DNA sequence: AGACCTT
DNA sequence: TAGACGCGGACATCAAGCCCGCCGTGAAGGTCT
């Protein structure tokens, strides 16, 4: 099995977070950042000691107290500014059902049978309420949550016939599985997102709208750039709004906040970015290790067992459709699926 | 050409290191021979006294570097990349197109692995004997050859280390060896004709990579440095001026003006495309506006979606309407392989270049009624050069078709843009670009087309399994128009005419 | 105990800039701002009339000295007729040193968690967390703006809260020791909502404090400078469409965490961190040779955990106060 | 598995 | 409703523009033996 090429692509797709000031008499600019420089202190571990002990005698006590100037980047709310908010798009398609590569007939009908069987037994109302939960709570913002007095999303469908849907004071209200299924309009949202996945050429688009209350000049954390070399540290990634500077906050960082949905790891505390090794990126671990047998290619090998299993009605899913909920995940998002190369 | 001159000025040692590394003129080792052949001998390792490198089985590892020297660079821009492609540019190219045809071939270099970077000296320089710039293993494989008995200056050669320098290098100079699969190598596929398709992957010429490089190292507002993170795995052309690599930057920041200044059929429109984090390195040399073959790909991609439905569609043309641009270093991060010893780490690092393009499209298509509201939202592709491409809601409202091109440009609601042709002016050089870039500061360079190394031939793992090339980029320079009352569109409308060996994006009008 | 080479934790204690206003008698409010004027002074540097390690230059004549520097200054004083000065940030407290943030080793985030756990249940917060709430009200975020000056007065606001405004008034007779602010209507009820964000996990509790400044007649206000001839450059950002000063950020932060009097000689609170050092004098006590820096307290974890498991003495509790207070700040604690 | 590896 | 809007002459000299010190660290190799 494995054959020597095969590939899917992506079937959720988000944007940018561009973020623009309100202010009281209603009016709106964009969020700007200028740069800082700053003095610091001595305090990195090799700098007295050099090796296991043994502080280093021309570092002295003296040597020590000196000052070091470093360079950042600095941002954040304006005085007399009424919140920010934070415009977003999200998009759904139905690419997981045919491969973009070939070249293998027997893995080829097999992979489109497993979606098929997958989609009328045990249908798709678990992924697309995880995928909706992820979006409608505010995770997408990463850390600008945090130390916040409220915050609000509303959210455009599309294609839709009503009023727009939104969800209100979210750390107080929405804070578990229940509350957001006890809305007028959450079976709505959930079966046109099941509509995208499982129609030939289906396609569904919200449009997600925070609104952020912060307290008094507070910081503002957006993305950094991956550029490899008063040594400037905390540069942002930036676009240009109206003919100004403004931070962005990602946009494959948005694509790893919606996907933090995988738990049905060996221990299972805490979600994880879907991933075939998945790795935790605040440890340097990897959850299904390719040594405990439950990386995404010691499930893909067997395709066809998870045929013959389907088809009884004896299912037993206590770890045998966790292993096809993993499965599918890997589809919506994943698509080099290749071996010895590529 | 500085020979004796840079030879003795008392500076340092590295100054001949610098010279022969191909990042550099040349120079020609006419009058002192001795002394220069006695330095490319002792260059293995890191004048007639660190002797033993001679008459040895040192030779067994001198022969090997031959084999791999690399006209075009399979490497770039990621490591992990078997190849060997040494072939020139077959054919030729038109006035105002830049390629490596209009510069020629003599700087190619040795990129397989780290060990033999410094044993593929004495065969892999080029010195300039006395006409001919030549190299030095490329004329040492017959037996009637001059500065050879400069061989047996050094009293150490026997006679049967020569009847092996006789037959070991005998054919090598005309071939390509590329594997698909299992394979790193980009590839991809376009139209010849309505009727078939060609795939064909993009290399790296290392003579259009030192060329760029040692005559933009003293302007800095043309030029924009992009590093990589393994440089000796890339090869010695990347090593030499490790990591830095200038290449061509955009030349000013973006520029709006007023769009238009105004008072068949089948004008389709598509208002202000958002894009999120497109690639800006379109060739291998240039940084700025992406390739407009992959502006062709958006369209092409976009007329199969609806001939899913109706199989008459045949777009034909397409209109480029650039309304914001903006090119920085965002850096992209790979996620965790498995590497090959016993970890899972990521892969190597590099810098990146991305992009941010608001555009809107006119296509002239043949389709003579009305195409629909709903479906023409739903075959819409998502990528755009690597990127994304979302709309709005609230635009489809301003998505219509018209019969008449001059209220076609009325319907677009923005009124800061833009539009695109071609330079038709001669690029026979660098020189000739950064000349008109400096008269104008607002003219954009891009890869208009390819160029092929093939006839082509039927390759097994080819990608749609159609038939498989090996091709080049093409420069070219891209113009300002305002459209006022009398600028005919065929300067806009651009499409894809293959010209038998080179498939070049331009305009109708030439 | 040995400690791994990727470690890191983030704040617990965020706060933000001060930025000042001019209050009128008629009850209004506009910025401060400044202004950037040149002098003239002497011949007045030791470096300009004698030579290195010698003896008066022969150039410095008696014509040569009595010349003019000339040099460009910025200046920031109070307008003539205000009434007072006015001052607003806001400082948030989380729970960020429970657990770290970047660890690669499972073997002491153990450690580190399992020292925190212990810490809240044998000697609770009621030490530190009296200290961090001490500097912020008494103006100690203001640093020479008190000095020769009438009489300021604090206000703060909590989240979240029930209730009226705290307020604090006269510091300089009335709120001097750790007694007098524990006389108070309101000083319970604020020290449970610092400790209850730190040993709760998504604990959070904001403060957003304003003062007012009662100076004499267009006496001078000093604000933060920058690092970098224009000598004394200050520190700007634009406040309803001018230009004013700041008093920065950073140095609002380390103004809130002088807390560290425990060091070997134990004279002034100092600003925690990791070798503590001092800029009155540029030397630093608490050396890595007196063993009492924090890579030699943190590199003894193991030992602390069994002490805490009768009452520990008093400077293995002085050692781990600095060892919490640096966790607090956290500071990428890496090595090799 | 590890030894090689330059501006 | 018809018109016109002045000549003639100088824009001073003089000195000067200080020093102090610093510029953090962890992670990401292909290839032959």
């Amino acid at each position: 099995k494995l054959p020597t090429n095969l590939a899917y692509e992506r079937s959720i797709d988000p944007s940018d977070v561009c973020f623009f000031v309100v202010w009281p008499d209603d009016r709106k600019t964009p969020l700007t950042y200028n740069s800082r420089t700053l003095l610091g202190q001595m305090e990195a571990a090799s700098l007295a000691y050099d090796v296991s002990g043994q502080p280093i005698k021309s570092a002295t006590a003296e040597a020590l107290a000196q000052g070091n100037p470093h360079q950042v980047d600095f941002c954040h709310v304006p005085y007399g500014a009424s919140h920010i908010e934070c415009s977003f798009s999200v998009s759904f398609s139905s690419e997981l059902r045919q491969p973009y590569k070939c070249n293998s007939s027997k893995v080829k009908q097999t992979l489109v049978q497993l979606v098929e069987l997958y989609e009328t037994k045990i249908g798709w109302t678990e992924l697309a309420t995880r995928y909706l939960m992820n979006i409608c709570n505010g995770k997408w913002l990463w850390k600008n949550t945090r130390k916040a007095y409220c915050w609000n999303i509303v959210l455009t469908p599309w294609p839709w016939n009503g009023e727009k849907v939104g969800f209100e004071d979210i750390r107080t209200n929405y804070t578990s599985r229940q509350d957001f299924k006890n809305n007028k309009n959450w079976s709505a949202i959930v079966e046109m997102i099941k509509t995208a996945f499982s129609s030939t050429d289906g396609l569904a688009i919200f449009e997600v709208r925070a609104t952020l209350h912060l307290p008094t000049n507070a910081m503002v954390r957006p993305s950094q750039v991956f550029t490899e070399k008063t040594q400037n540290s905390r540069v942002f990634q930036s676009t240009t709004i109206d003919g100004e500077r403004s931070p962005i906050l990602g946009a494959f960082k948005t694509g790893a906040a919606i996907a933090t949905i995988d738990d049905w790891y060996p221990e299972a505390t805490e979600p994880l970015r879907v991933g075939r090794f998945g790795v935790h990126r605040e440890d340097v671990t990897c959850y299904r290790h390719p040594s405990t047998g439950k990386d995404f290619f010691s499930i893909l090998q067997q395709a066809e067992h998870y045929i013959e299993v389907l088809s009884a009605n004896k299912t037993p899913a206590q770890e045998t459709i966790n292993d096809m909920h993993f499965l599918m995940a890997n589809l919506i998002k994943g698509g080099m699926f290749q071996h010895k190369g590529d | 050409l500085k020979e004796l001159i840079a030879s003795n000025p008392d500076d340092l040692t590295t100054e001949l290191k610098r010279a022969f590394r191909p990042l550099t003129p040349h120079i020609a080792i006419d009058g002192n021979e001795l002394d220069a052949l006695t330095i490319l001998v002792n260059l293995t390792d890191k004048a007639k006294c660190k002797q033993k490198l001679r008459d040895e089985k040192w030779w067994a590892s001198c022969i090997n570097c031959v084999n791999y020297r690399q006209s075009h660079n399979p490497k770039f821009p990621d490591i992990r990349s078997e190849g060997v492609i040494r072939t020139q540019a077959l054919g030729e190219l038109p006035s105002f197109l830049l390629s490596s045809s209009k510069i020629p071939p003599y700087h190619w270099s040795y990129s397989h692995d780290s060990k033999y970077v410094n044993k593929s000296a004495f065969l892999t320089n080029e010195f300039c004997w006395d006409g001919e710039i030549s190299c030095l293993g490329e004329l040492l494989k017959d037996a009637d050859h001059p500065l050879w008995n400069t061989l047996k200056k050094l009293g150490c050669s026997q006679k049967t280390c020569k009847a092996m320098a006789k037959q070991l290098a005998d054919i090598t100079l005309t071939t390509i060896n590329v594997t698909l699969a299992p394979n790193y190598l980009t590839q991809i596929s376009l139209p010849d004709s309505d009727t078939s398709y060609i795939s064909l992957s993009p290399v790296a010429s290392l003579s259009m990579q030192s060329h760029f490089h040692q005559r933009l190292q003293d302007e800095n507002r043309h030029s924009a440095i992009t590093r990589f993170s393994r440089t000796t795995n890339m090869g010695v052309t990347a090593m030499t001026c490790g990591g830095a690599f200038r290449m061509l930057k955009s030349g000013a920041k973006f520029s709006s003006p007023p769009h238009h200044r105004l008072n068949n059929g089948s004008f389709l429109v598509l208002p202000n495309i958002r894009v999120c984090g497109a690639t800006a390195l379109s060739s291998p040399v240039t940084v700025g506006i992406p390739s407009l073959t992959a502006f062709f790909g958006f369209v092409h991609a976009f007329e199969r979606n609806i001939n899913r439905t109706t199989s008459s569609f045949r777009v034909e043309s397409f209109a480029i309407c650039v309304h914001q641009l903006h090119v920085e270093k965002r850096g992209l991060t790979a996620e965790f392989v498995e590497k090959g010893d016993g970890t899972i780490s990521a892969p190597a690092t590099r810098d990146d270049w991305q992009c941010d393009v608001v555009f809107s499209l006119i296509l002239n298509t043949n389709f003579a009624q009305h195409i629909d509201q709903d479906t023409l939202v739903t075959s819409l592709p998502k990528r755009l050069a690597r990127g994304s491409a979302k709309i709005a809601i609230d635009d489809f409202k301003h998505i219509n078709s018209f019969s008449t091109l001059e209220t076609a440009i009325e319907s677009l609601p923005i009124e800061a843009g833009r539009w695109l042709s071609l330079y038709a002016q001669s690029n026979n050089n660098l020189s000739d670009l950064l000349a008109a870039m400096t008269e104008d500061h607002q003219l954009m360079a891009s890869c208009v087309g390819y160029h092929l190394l093939e006839e082509p031939k039927d390759k097994p793992n080819s990608l749609r399994g159609y038939k498989h090339a090996i091709a080049e980029c093409i420069i070219g320079l891209i113009n300002s128009i305002t459209f006022s009352s009398e600028t005919d569109p065929n300067t806009i409308f651009w499409s894809l005419k293959n010209y038998q060996n080179y498939l070049v994006v331009q305009p109708r009008s030439i």
